[PDB]
């Protein structure tokens, strides 16, 4: 198709809440071979966001009722196969992410904004593989993300300004992957509380948009922080 | 309650 | 795979709200050729209201993207095409549902309550097709549509008490068939009303099982009322 | 504000 006509479709797609089709349109620009604006970027986030999401969440209803079924239940081995159905599609929903990742978007970004962006999703991704992961695979699954997420961090310290969205975005997914996946809750509060501090410290320095937008985000690490500390 | 990410699925 | 499985299953894809498993499997269980309880008759319902309902929605935002699109503007045509894919798709859910109705369903029923059931999702599934037609084919859609529900409608006057949860849902259906589709709010208020009422005379002798049930509908036909007359 | 119907989708 043509890129122009692509995106179309995938705001389209969007709007009627049709994320396979829209992750399917924007999958095909990224494989056009050229470098993603900030919409198309924030298309291909979006889209793969909810694709996967429906994943996640049908995966943690049947593993919350696989963990109270009786072990000795006749009826557990059928929901231990339809569990493993949901990680089978969340693994190549992932793998089709990390994919173009790799193949595409991180190798082609010219501007920090970007690279920092990718490897975010790069380190999101392998992250939604550790939820669901066991073993080696676990232990391989979550370096990858840190290591994803790492790199992204260094890059938005060094080119970025701590009032960014995207680096605020970094902080709030990286925190929250020390709670959640590596059970660390101090490093995971000193991550969001030090995003958000340095953030307060420069709002100063913003029109009533870029502060809507990076006050938006402070107020998701401000309430992964409450919960966290109660 | 759970953890907030973005981008957020709607 | 055997009936008790499937419907296990289908239990599983509602928790999971994976909605097109759901339908796959009470479209086997359907398809094996015995008549469906009440518990079953419900379990396809949801499956395929969720399923369909997805493409309605669509649908509606597409279609309201297309009528603000200048008939000058050449993206229309992206527009269109996209309109009549999703279009096609609730046309072949809304046939198999109608299939299903008509070769194992209404022929098998052997109580009214079943046969008041499938008869009501008859005349949803002509509605729903009823929302997407033009010109003659909408008007016989519509003649079908509504020869479904005042079947079921006099079935259900005949042999059920205004408090059964089936024929409250036949009254709300059909109301908003009357106000929706034929574009009689009167006759719609009066049908809701009716049934409001004539269920409210019998409400102390409710069985304790149906309160939760049957007051839920209770309240959906007045909140329909409520929007109807204000 | 829609009119209401059932089932209602999740
Ligand atoms: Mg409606």
């Amino acid at each position: 198709m043509e890129k122009t006509e692509l995106i179309q479709k995938a705001k389209l797609a969007e709007q009627a809440e049709r994320y396979d089709d829209m992750a399917t349109c924007m999958k095909a620009v990224t494989e056009q071979g050229a470098e993603l604006s900030n919409e198309e970027r924030n298309l291909l986030s979006v889209a793969y966001k909810n694709v996967v999401g429906g994943r996640r969440s049908a995966w943690r209803v049947i593993s919350s009722i696989e963990q109270k079924t009786d072990t000795s239940d006749k009826k557990l081995q059928l929901i231990k196969d339809y569990r493993e159905k949901v990680e089978s599609e969340l693994r190549s929903i992932c793998t089709t992410v990390l994919e173009l990742l790799d193949k595409y978007l991180i190798a082609n970004a010219t501007n920090p904004e970007s690279k920092v962006f990718y490897l975010k999703m790069k380190g999101d991704y392998f992250r939604y593989l550790a939820e669901v992961a066991c073993g080696d695979d676990r232990k391989q699954t979550i370096d990858n993300s840190q290591g994803a997420y790492q790199e992204a961090f260094d890059i938005s310290k060094k080119e970025m300004q701590p009032t960014h969205p995207i680096r605020l975005g970094l902080a709030l997914n990286f925190s929250v992957f020390y709670y959640e996946i590596l059970n660390n809750p101090e490093l995971a509060c000193t991550l969001a509380k030090t995003a958000f501090d340095e953030a307060i410290a420069e709002l100063d320095t913003l029109n009533e948009d870029s502060y809507k937008d990076s006050t938006l985000i402070m107020q998701l690490l401000r309430d992964n922080l409450t919960l966290w500390t109660s | 309650t759970e953890n907030k990410t973005l981008p957020r699925s709607s």
